[PDB]
RNA sequence: GCGAUGUGUG
DNA sequence: TGAATCTCTTCCAGCACACATCGGGACGTACT
DNA sequence: AGTACGTCCCGGAAGAGATTCA
């Protein structure tokens, strides 16, 4: 499912992040929440109505974030297992076709483009709990079966 | 009590615990992240009420 | 000649009415969003509430 | 005698009481209360006889 | 195996 | 100055049955 | 396809104003 464990990166990112949230953005929603609220205080107002709605998402983000920052736990192997895809590697598979993945096996909150592509939630990654320099990771994808002869594995 | 059915009419004592618990572990997962003053605020408010 | 008689009619009417102001709510809501006709009333409508 | 026990003197002092009758604690606001008594016996939405 | 509301009995 | 006389607002309204219905929704998904 | 599993939630009476003979 969702893997509790979290690159230490993104911890960092998703910490600094939050800390930003609750510091800078919810200061001036809460101050536009009250300049709607001056003499507005009416169901046609969409300063208001844009107001309360980026605060529950704002409430929402913040929980999520919190909950991320407490319950889980943060790791981020070393290249002690170098080589080994495991863990800590930004590691790259060519295929025969021109399906060529390259990135890191991160969790399934910090999920993004800047570093990466990949996730341990989906099954075409959990065959790859460790993985080498010629692995013929081979899956059942979801219009067809994929393969990708892992080409190369290595961290940064 | 388990009723007949895969529901339980819970008692209202454990829904009111259950709401004191939730809003105590927010409050303490805040202290320790030194989130700020308004919040808090707010935290230990609800808790008082609850 | 001051009490009044409602009937099955007025409660109807009167609760069915309530609910479509409980509607209209989310409905203006959903229609700030509002896009260039990608979509039909039924997406913004929910006939749950009512 | 009432116009003699009257605190105000104005249309918005009035205004004022009202609002502070109506919603205890919060402070005032000209066009707030303005809007606050017109919504409670001049438009369909909250006041209607049939 | 609980509590709400209703109906009826004295 | 201070002891009287209004005025919001918490607390209780019989006992014992019998039977009946009804008891979260909402919002969002990893799948089924 | 569409969801069973996730979180999310009228009389009394006595006190504190508050008002009026000082």
């Amino acid at each position: 499912m969702k893997t509790p464990l979290v690159t230490r990166e993104g911890y960092e990112k998703l910490k600094q992040e939050l800390n930003y949230l609750w510091r800078e953005e919810r200061p001036e929603v809460t101050k536009k929440v009250t300049w709607a609220a001056s003499l507005g205080d009416r169901s046609e107002n969409a300063d208001y109505q844009y107001n309360k709605k980026r605060l529950r998402e704002i409430d929402r983000r913040v929980r999520y974030l919190t909950k991320c920052m407490e319950n889980l736990k943060i790791v981020d192997y070393s290249p002690q297992q170098e080589g080994k895809v495991f863990f800590g590697a930004w590691v790259e598979i060519e295929n025969d076709d021109g399906v060529t993945h390259r990135f890191r096996i991160v969790g399934y909150d910090e999920i993004f483009g800047r570093k990466d592509y990949i996730s341990i939630d989906s099954p075409m990654a959990r065959a790859l709990l460790k993985k080498e320099v010629g692995d013929l990771a081979v899956v059942n994808t979801p219009a067809g079966e994929a393969s990708w002869y892992v080409n190369a594995i290595e961290y940064v | 009590v388990p009723l007949d059915g895969g529901r339980f009419a819970t008692s209202d004592l454990n829904d009111l615990y259950r709401r004191v618990i939730n809003r105590n572990n927010r409050l303490k997962r805040l202290l320790d992240l030194a989130a700020p003053d308004i919040i808090v605020r707010n935290e230990k408010r609800m808790l008082q009420e609850a | 000649g001051n009490r009044r008689i409602r009937s099955v009619g007025e409660m109807a009417e009167n609760q069915f009415r309530v609910g479509l102001v409980r509607v209209e709510r989310a409905v203006k809501e959903r229609l700030s969003l509002g896009d260039l006709d990608t979509l039909m009333p039924q997406d913004m409508i929910n006939a749950k509430p009512i | 005698e009432t116009l003699r026990v009257d605190p105000t003197n104005d249309r918005l002092s009035a205004l004022v009481e009202i609002y502070r009758m109506m919603r205890p604690g919060e402070p005032p606001t000209r066009e707030a209360a303005e809007s606050l008594f017109e919504n409670l016996f001049f438009s369909e939405d909250r006041y209607d006889l049939s």
